């Protein structure tokens, strides 16, 4: 999922954009991916309980 | 006038008109690329008169 | 051949050209124009 950025694949976005404008999009990717991981870990905790 | 800085760098150089718009972090141009590149995490001011 | 043309068509009829099967080195693009605005959106001009 692009998560509202240019692309959903880091190894392309890092080479298509320079750092001082790419950090925003990579931060969007980080926040989306980590929110998804938080959802996954919470659901796993509930299932484990 | 309310802040305490460790050290201050004062770099002075006379340049053209459009080159004032050229100078900024994450910029480009004949001067911003081979004559003066500001740091990407620049924390300061540029003065042009 | 697209940066020193002489009759860039009016905005109401915007000339559109297709460029393919060549090697793009935009140094000619920089040195052919005293740039005033280079606002790129999908890709940064630096690593272009
Ligand atoms: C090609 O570029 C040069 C350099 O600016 C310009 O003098 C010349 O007029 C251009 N060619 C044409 C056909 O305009």
């Amino acid at each position: 999922s692009k998560f509202g950025a240019i692309s959903s694949v880091l190894n392309d976005i890092l080479s298509r954009l320079d750092p001082p404008e790419a950090e925003v999009q990579i931060d969007r990717l980080i926040t989306g991916r980590l929110q998804s991981l938080q959802t996954y870990v919470t659901q796993q905790l509930i299932r484990a309980a | 006038n309310d802040l305490c800085f460790t050290n201050v760098y004062a770099d002075s150089f006379v340049i053209k008109g459009n080159e004032v718009s050229q100078i900024a972090p994450g910029q480009t141009g004949n001067i911003a690329d081979y004559n003066y590149k500001l740091p990407d995490d620049f924390t300061g001011c540029v003065i042009a008169w | 051949e697209v940066f020193n043309a002489t009759r860039f068509a009016s905005v109401y009829a915007w000339n559109r050209k297709r460029i393919s099967n060549c090697v793009a080195d935009y140094s000619v693009l920089y040195n052919f124009a005293p740039f005033f605005a280079f606002k790129c959106y999908g890709v940064s001009p630096t690593k272009l």
